[PDB]
């Protein structure tokens, strides 16, 4: 599983709980079962459909 | 200070909100007289001997917040 | 500046309301000058510093 983790917590543009804030982390696993991929970084919001 | 890519232009693919079908059970509670999932002293160890422990443990019997993933819609290929 | 007052709005999520803080200034020393904290940790893990 992948689990993103904060302080922050906001609310989407809808309303929806959901956003976070400043640095965060989250992990990711790929390579069909192999690859944890992980960092604490920042998100930046795309804006796209 | 990191290095990495981006991937495509901003059009995310169609994610849907449909917990309603993932809202299923396979209930399985922990044990710990099963040793299910617990932290191991980690700054010492000992042998074949019994010891009490101050530890960050999870409550005998809990439900927990079980979860499941699945794919997505598709017709043919 | 000295005496700055900081104020943000919060999310019921952590009860809503607002995170305030004061803060003051201080200028420099001729010789500028650093705190250290220094905390060793006995058996937590291999004996190797
Ligand atoms: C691990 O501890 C157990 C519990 O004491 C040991 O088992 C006993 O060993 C004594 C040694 O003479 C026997 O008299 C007892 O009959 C044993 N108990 C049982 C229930 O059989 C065991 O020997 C220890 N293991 C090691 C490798 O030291």
């Amino acid at each position: 599983p992948a689990f993103m983790l904060g302080s922050s917590v906001g609310n989407f543009s809808d309303g929806k709980m959901g956003r976070f804030f400043n640095h965060t982390l989250v992990l990711l696993p790929d390579g069909c079962g192999t690859l944890l991929r992980a960092f604490y970084c920042i998100l930046e919001p795309r804006s796209g459909n | 200070v990191d290095v990495g890519p981006d991937s495509v232009k901003s059009a995310c693919i169609e994610v849907d909100i449909q917990q309603t079908f993932f809202d299923k059970t396979w209930p399985r509670p922990i044990d710990v007289s099963k040793a299910d999932g617990i932290i191991y002293p980690q700054g010492r160890t000992y042998s074949n001997i019994t010891i009490t422990y101050q530890g960050l443990f999870p409550y005998q019997g809990d439900h927990g917040d079980m979860y499941v993933y699945s794919a997505g819609h598709a017709t043919g290929t | 500046e000295d005496g700055d007052y900081y104020r943000k709005q919060l999310s019921p999520l952590e009860g809503g309301g607002w995170l305030v803080a004061s803060g003051s200034t201080v200028a420099m020393t001729e010789q500028l000058q650093m705190g250290f904290g220094i905390t060793v940790q006995y058996g937590t893990d291999t004996n190797s510093v």
